[PDB]
């Protein structure tokens, strides 16, 4: 069963192809209408794979140096093995002299494939977190806030750096535990400042006076966060705070960058509104002139933008290229700026959290889920991977699109047609979880190979290598469109898809690149008499491609007006980052239906599932929504008034970002997120309109 | 939405507090004295002037002026509370000793109740009549 | 008294045994009654010349020393709704105008005739006209701003150095123990910078657990790190303060700066006072070098180096006149081991109405004498009276013009003077000329006028008025001359032409006043033939050519000369005297002929010596007053008696090397010197310290570098001095 495959192949291997079988030849290569892609998850958790404690054998070849898989050939009677990759054929380490048949080493068996080893590299570097602090809010904002990183700080590990930097119209540099008297040095948050000045300014394992480990300072800083109060500096009529995020995050980037660069490191900045001085303002500090907006840029009316969003651009590569997280925790009334700051989370592995306030649940239990450990006592995390892609020679990359940067690395397996972050055989992603998902598209120039190799810094410190070794099927040259059309993943292509129109919507139609692959996938493997609409079926391999493209297109991805920009760039940068299953989620919303004739069932995302004697449950990924028809808006009734909201709870919990919860029904105002996500206008026009196309000029 | 604040006894016009922060201060400070000499027991007890990017605001209470200067901009409504959260405290504190005493500012340590109830007017956290200054001198 | 003339050559003993009293203006007995103390107000000629040409041929400088701020006993207060000031000249109404129509009076110093308003009531009784000293009460129109409040910042260095010299832990004692009694109100604000490499402020805030040390590294733009809480209330932040204190000498101890931004530092203090202004306090203790103000290191010179001053900047100089402008003014503490350019640094406090204080290789440990004497000195710094934004006037009648200054402030227009602050312990110096011939007036007056804010919050004015005759021969401005006031303007000069020329020029025209003086004389007259008032003039002139301003022969560093000369342009006339010519006493045999009347005390009062080593005596023991320390030297074969009964002592051998006072024993030798001791300091507000340190082998016998009348190696003995003054006279 291929959907068996695809299901085993991801759990296994955390991958999800296009296509599980690829053009052999160069006349169908040229003429895919959805790329070779692959929805890549490197850290996906399993049924507990044994750690791997010896160093990984690896081809001794200069250029090819694969990781013994069980694609290679063995020869246990001469103890040599043969490379998949390279036909290069190798010898087997000292350590692998007692080889035999009925006893061999791990990595080859097939169940192996998606492996970790753990490898020593001396001393395991502490981990390094730096507290960065806006200062311009509200009391009960800002005592909240305080509340939550003091928690956070009970959570770190004894062996970890922490460093505050709080600011607000200057910037303040904590010198933590200097005992009977509290120093800090001061900056102004006017004019920007290099590595290099920040490190003459400022000055076993290693600390410095203002990163120094937690068992000995968490009394200090949990006083100090205790004690920390808003800026100091007034704020007259009609006046906004003046705010100098800008150069409180390069600040922050310099002094890890001058202090410990190439090291796993967080850099949790918290905003409590734009940033309204210096470089990488967002906006001016009169309140008669409002935060920009989707109209203000369209009409060239917002003169921050350009100039704020390169400042942040600069400093997300700087951070990138030293190795360093960059986490944005953002809760206001009015917009943050998340516009101009969305590269440094989404080029590293930053997190990036929105809300109201805060002193709000959303926030509070959304901050400690970051710290959530595993059956060791460990976080979920994971710094400094480095993804590398090994090929066979007939496979080439054109890029990637996730959270990562290009460590343009040249190779054969690059190819000339580059996407995303392309270009290169291997990324950096800063920081990662069991959760980060890249796409990366392939391009054809039997039995195919891909290789997956991810170092990062460990939790515990270890330096561990994530090896998946995947193998897929090459056409039969008698059947090739045929078997090609039945290895068709048409859930992960909806995605893959989407990453492509996503990102250049980002980097400026975009519907009509949409649509006119839409129209020739329907061509090619569709079925059809010529100039004959209602003749057209899909196979059950295709048939949710259509839907899955009509959602695409409508959402709050592409139609950004109607949302503000900080909210768009909050919504791309989680879907650039989801695996398959949630993605296909924040495209087309899940809706289970509550009656008292029958249990919860799902339902289409039309109108015609609203009922009156009916509660909805609507999963957008951003937020759970439970919705009351007429009639029941009003012990049997109870089991039926809290059955979604039990069903609410439990997935109200693993998701990261904790979705913001509704309770409305009709009349409610916030009835308007059930009307809008769900019902061109109308699938149904939207379909006939595409039939008419596909049977029509190719 | 900033300061200049002088309490002054109606009669002669004798001084009585101030509160001045520059870091000009000298030319307002002259307009200001100029007023304490033209009011007298005629002068409307509450008063509003315009004088270009300032504008003044005082009240007058039992022959004891109260005048606050700002920018235009600062609300017309805050500049008079804060004038009376001055003259209910200095009245209570000082109000029978004004008509007996002859020295420029005897109440030079009136200084602190202005100026932390200055603070409580000049920050949006924390929360009559009108005519040209120009004429009335 | 005496109209005789004197034979320098052979009295050589014409140093009276009695203080010095200054001369009495040969005045009216009813004008002399009324005139000023010539504690606050004196002048070198108390005969004025009638004409320049005849202040020509005198050779003798011309001008006044005044002393305006000085604790009085008794000042007189007029609240008067109204201050008299002639129409005119706004002359202050004195006890010396002239009353005519009984309503009009005529204005001593520009003779016009003003109406004495109904609120001056019997017209000549009131108090303006019966005292030369009085206070007024300045009205509304004398301030250009509400009277500000007391404002202390206090600026330590606490570079490595800084940390080594230990001066930090008994400067915050100081203030500890003072905190309640600074000038001031409940107004008072107090504020705390140290500085290394950086400028280090500090918050006082009562919501916090304990204060916070804000670093601004930015050196080359320096700012104000927090708007409130920087300045605080003394009163309401007395708790916050005091922890402050005892914590501020334990946070530097393992300090690696080596180096100090003084200059950037004093530019944060600047901004942070600049919105009230105040008196700022700064604790230095090595040469800037870092930062703007940085200064280049000198080799110091030796015995060797002949007369070959200036600073070597005028950042200083300009930051001054910054401060000056807001009424700030800088008072400079130089605790330096090592040459510290203070030719450049005393500008903070020269050109900002400050004073500068010397403590020479202080060490909390090895220099016990700077040590206790800074503590003397900061309680008095701490503890004295001051007035805040401070500006002075000096008036003269017709004809008298004033047109050189000498003392710490800013001259802003002629005849003014900018006092940011004003101590009193503070001289000020004015050389006048003959613009127009007297030949009008018989008398001619000089007034002084001291508008400021108290640390009450009250805008005074402190009024002097000196009233002096006029005279038309040469031997009468000889009668009335004023051997010490002419000494005291001279030095004064002989500063200003160091840094204009050289200190040769300096020296020279310091020999050429007493050259040119006593041959005028001559020419209008064997020996060297001096009138009765000039015969202390060459032995004056000679203690001042050997005083460390002037000296040269002598292995004294560069600070310790620029010091002594900021000293000679801020001390009163008392005080150079002091210092200049010590008062020498004979202190191991004092007896009763001294002055008890003071109830229950005896207080002896030996014969004055002078400074020569034919006076001292091994068999005895010598004390000698040089104003700020007393010297008490110790003879090798002196007395057993002297030894047990007041020192403590049973040999010579076993007096503490460095001992800090004498003790206070049960024996009658004892009391008579402790009260003779405690009588010399009772004089002053200044307490002296008193070493006996001065034995005949301490490596530490400067007492006899105030020898001043015995040669040396290089230097002329005071026969010598006067043998090269007659060859000059009848050259
Ligand atoms: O211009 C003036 O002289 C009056 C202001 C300065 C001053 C005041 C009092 C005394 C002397 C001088
Ligand atoms: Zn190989
Ligand atoms: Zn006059």
């Amino acid at each position: 069963t291929y959907l068996e495959f695809i299901q085993q192949n991801e759990e296994r291997d955390g991958v999800r192809f296009s296509w599980n079988v690829w053009p052999s030849s160069r006349l169908e290569a040229t003429r895919m209408v959805v790329p070779v892609a692959a929805l890549f998850t490197p850290l996906k958790e399993r049924p507990d794979l044994p750690p791997i404690q010896y160093e990984p054998v690896l081809c001794s070849r200069t250029t090819c140096r694969a990781v013994l898989n069980p694609l290679c050939q063995v020869d246990y009677r001469a103890k040599l093995w043969a490379c998949n990759f390279c036909y290069q054929r190798n010898q087997f380490p000292p350590s692998y002299a007692g080889i035999s048949e009925l006893n061999q080493p791990a990595e080859l068996l097939p169940q192996f494939s998606s492996i970790e080893y753990v490898v020593l590299r001396g001393p395991q570097m502490p981990l390094i977190f730096l507290y960065v602090v806006d200062t311009c809010m509200e009391d009960e904002d800002l005592q909240a806030l305080k509340e939550s990183m003091q928690m956070s700080l009970s959570l770190l590990p004894p062996t970890a750096l922490v460093g505050l930097i709080t600011f607000g119209r200057m910037v303040q540099v904590h010198e933590l535990g200097c005992e009977g008297i509290s120093k800090s040095y001061v900056f102004r948050g006017t004019k920007d400042l290099s590595a290099k000045q920040l490190q003459e300014m400022l000055g076993p394992p290693p600390s410095n006076r203002f990163l120094q480990p937690v068992q000995k300072i968490d009394m200090n800083l949990t006083d100090l966060l205790g004690e920390l109060q808003r800026d100091p500096w007034p704020v007259p009529q009609g006046k906004r705070p003046l705010r100098s995020s800008g150069v409180a995050l390069s600040i922050a980037v310099g002094l890890l960058e001058c202090t410990f660069p190439n090291t796993g490191a967080r850099i949790m900045m918290f905003i409590g509104g734009p940033a309204t001085q210096g470089p990488g303002m967002v906006v001016g500090d009169e309140l008669k002139t409002p935060i920009r907006s989707w109209h203000d840029i369209d009409k060239d009316n917002a003169k921050y933008v350009k100039k704020g969003t390169k400042h942040f651009e600069a400093l997300a590569n700087r951070a990138a290229t030293t190795g360093h997280v960059i986490d944005i925790y953002a809760c206001a009334l009015d917009q943050t700026g998340l516009l101009e700051m969305k590269c440094c989370p989404n080029l590293t592995g930053g997190y990036m959290v929105m809300g109201d306030s805060f002193n709000t649940s959303l926030f509070k239990q959304t901050f400690q889920r970051v710290f959530t450990k595993d059956m060791h006592g460990q976080f979920k995390m994971g710094f400094g991977g480095t993804l590398e892609i090994k090929t066979s020679r007939e496979i080439k990359i054109s890029g990637a699109i996730g959270p990562c940067v290009s460590l343009n690395s040249k190779g054969p397996c690059v190819s000339e047609n580059e996407i995303g972050t392309g270009g290169t055989c291997q990324w950096k992603i800063c920081g990662l979880s069991p959760t980060t998902t890249l796409a990366i598209y392939f391009e054809v120039v039997g039995r195919g190979a891909i290789q997956f190799v991810t170092q990062y810094q460990h939790s515990s410190g270890q330096r561990r290598i994530r090896v998946t070794t995947i193998a897929r099927n090459w056409a039969d040259a008698q059947t090739q469109i045929q078997n090609i059309a039945a290895s068709f993943d048409q859930e992960a292509a909806a995605i893959l898809m989407a990453r492509l129109a996503i990102y250049r919507a980002e980097t400026e139609d975009v519907l009509r690149w949409l649509d006119r692959q839409l129209i020739r996938l329907c061509q090619k493997f569709g079925e059809y008499h010529k100039d004959d609409p209602s003749s057209f079926r899909f196979s059950e391999t295709f048939s949710l491609y259509p839907q899955f493209m009509f959602h695409l297109r409508r959402s709050s991805f592409l139609q950004v007006f109607n949302n503000s920009p900080d909210e768009s760039s909050y919504y791309r940068h989680h879907f650039m980052r989801q695996d398959l299953t949630q993605s296909l989620i924040m495209i087309q919303p899940i809706l289970y239906a509550y009656s008292f004739s029958g249990p919860p069932e799902p339902v289409l995302l039309d109108s015609s599932s609203i009922l009156a004697d009916r509660i909805l449950l609507m999963d957008t990924f951003f937020q759970i929504l439970i919705y009351h028809g007429e009639t029941i808006a009003q012990e049997n009734f109870r089991h039926l008034l809290q059955a979604p909201v039990d069903d609410a709870q439990e997935i109200l919990h693993s998701r990261f970002p904790m979705p913001r919860y509704i309770d409305t029904e009709h009349g409610g105002s916030q009835a308007r997120f059930l009307l809008s996500k769900v019902n061109d206008v109308s699938l149904q026009v939207f379909m006939d309109h595409l039939k008419k196309l596909a049977v029509s000029s190719a | 939405m900033v300061l200049l604040t002088m309490i002054a006894r109606v009669a002669d016009g004798l001084p009585l507090a101030a509160s001045m922060q520059e870091d000009d201060l000298q030319q307002y400070q002259s307009q200001a004295k100029q007023l304490f000499r033209k009011l007298n027991e005629q002068s409307p007890t509450r008063c509003t002037l315009e004088a270009g990017a300032m504008t003044f605001h005082y009240i007058i209470e039992q022959g004891v002026c109260y005048l606050v200067l700002c920018e235009a901009a600062f609300p017309k409504k805050l500049a008079f509370a804060y004038l009376e959260d001055l003259h209910s405290e200095f009245d209570e504190q000082h109000g029978k000793k004004v008509p007996t005493v002859s020295r420029p500012y005897s109440f030079i340590e009136f200084d602190t109740f202005i100026q932390k109830t200055k603070k409580l007017y000049i920050d949006s956290r924390a929360r009559i009549m009108v005519a040209n200054i120009e004429e009335v001198l | 008294e005496g109209l005789r003339v004197v034979n320098l050559l052979q009295e050589r003993n014409m140093l009276p045994s009695t203080p010095l009293k200054p001369p009495v203006p040969n005045l009216h007995e009813d004008i002399q009654k009324l005139n000023c103390n010539p504690e606050l107000f004196r002048c070198t000629l108390t005969s004025i010349p009638q004409t320049q040409a005849l202040l020509n041929k005198a050779k003798l400088p011309l001008g006044l020393l005044l002393h305006p701020f000085k604790d009085l006993v008794q000042l007189p207060v007029v609240t008067s709704s109204t201050i008299v000031r002639c129409r005119s000249c706004r002359t202050y109404i004195n006890p010396f105008v002239s009353f005519l129509d009984q309503r009009r009076w005529k204005c001593n110093l520009c003779y016009r005739v003003n109406d004495v308003p109904e609120e001056f009531l019997e017209p000549h009784r009131r108090p303006e006209v019966q005292n030369a000293t009085i206070e007024f009460m300045a009205p509304s129109e004398y301030m250009l701003r509400p009277p500000q409040p007391p404002v202390y910042l206090f600026v330590f260095d606490v570079s490595h150095n800084a940390v080594e010299t230990g001066y930090l832990n008994s400067v915050c004692q100081s203030l500890l123990d003072n905190l309640d009694l600074l000038p001031g109100n409940t107004r008072t604000k107090i504020g705390f910078i140290t500085f290394d490499s950086t400028i280090h402020f500090y918050g006082l805030q009562e919501s916090l657990s304990q204060p916070q040390m804000l670093i601004v590294s930015d050196i080359e733009d320096v700012f104000i790190p927090m708007p409130e809480n920087l300045l605080v209330n003394l009163n309401e932040s007395k708790e916050l303060v005091q922890d402050l204190l005892k914590t501020l000498p334990q946070m530097f101890t393992k300090t690696l700066e080596t180096q100090s931004a003084l200059g950037p530092a004093l530019q944060a203090a600047f901004k942070l006072m600049s919105p009230t202004g105040g008196r700022m306090s700064v604790f230095q203790t090595q040469l800037p070098t870092l930062g703007v103000g940085a200064l280049k290191p000198r080799e110091e010179p030796n015995h060797r180096s002949s007369a070959k001053m200036t600073p070597s900047t005028d950042f200083y100089k300009k930051l001054a006149l910054d401060c000056s402008g807001q009424q700030v003014a800088v008072d400079l503490f130089l605790l330096s081991g090592q040459y510290s350019d203070l030719a450049s640094l005393g500008c903070i406090s020269r050109y900002s109405a400050g004073s500068v204080y010397y403590y020479p290789s202080y060490h909390h440990q090895h220099n016990p004498v700077q040590v206790q004497k800074l503590q003397k000195e900061l309680q008095r710094y701490l503890t004295r009276k001051i007035g805040f934004e401070a500006v002075m006037r000096i008036r003269c009648t017709k004809g008298l013009s004033i047109h050189t200054f000498h003392g710490n402030f800013f001259v802003r227009s002629t005849d003014l003077l900018s006092l940011p602050n004003v101590n009193p312990d503070a001289g000020y110096a004015v050389q006048m000329s003959v613009e127009e011939s007297l030949t009008d007036t018989q008398l001619v007056s000089f007034q002084s006028a001291l508008l400021y804010t108290s640390s009450k919050g009250e805008r005074r004015i402190r009024v002097h008025t000196l009233c002096l005759p006029v005279v038309s021969t040469l031997n009468d401005v000889f009668l009335g001359a004023d051997v010490q006031a002419i000494s005291g303007l001279l030095a004064n000069m002989a500063v200003d032409r160091s840094m204009t020329a050289s200190l040769s020029d300096a020296r020279d025209a310091l020999v050429n006043a007493v050259i040119d003086s006593l041959s005028a004389y001559r020419s209008s007259v064997p020996g060297l033939m001096v009138p009765f008032s000039l015969r202390l003039f060459p032995l004056f002139v000679l203690a001042l050519l050997k005083q460390k301003s002037f000296q040269t022969g002598t292995n004294a560093r560069l600070d310790e000369r620029i010091f002594a000369m900021c000293q000679v342009k801020n001390q009163p006339l008392v005080y150079l005297m002091l210092t200049t010519h010590p008062s020498l006493y004979r202190v191991d045999n004092l007896s009763d002929e001294g002055a008890l009347n003071i109830s229950d005390r005896t207080i002896p009062q030996p014969p004055i010596l002078q400074l020569s080593v034919e006076k001292l005596s091994r068999d005895g023991a010598f004390l000698m007053d040089a104003g700020s320390v007393l010297m008490l030297w110790v003879g090798k074969n002196c007395t057993q008696n002297f030894l047990s009964q007041v020192l403590g002592v049973q040999n010579y051998a076993s007096i503490p090397q460095p001992m800090t006072d004498l003790p206070e024993l049960d024996t009658p030798e004892s009391a008579r010197i402790i009260a003779f001791i405690s009588w010399l300091r009772e004089q002053r507000p200044f307490f002296p310290i008193l070493y006996v340190i001065a034995d005949e082998s301490p490596m530490k016998a400067n007492f006899l570098q105030n020898m001043i009348e015995d040669r040396t190696e290089s230097a002329l003995s005071y026969y010598e001095f006067l043998l090269h003054i007659q060859q000059q006279v009848n050259k």
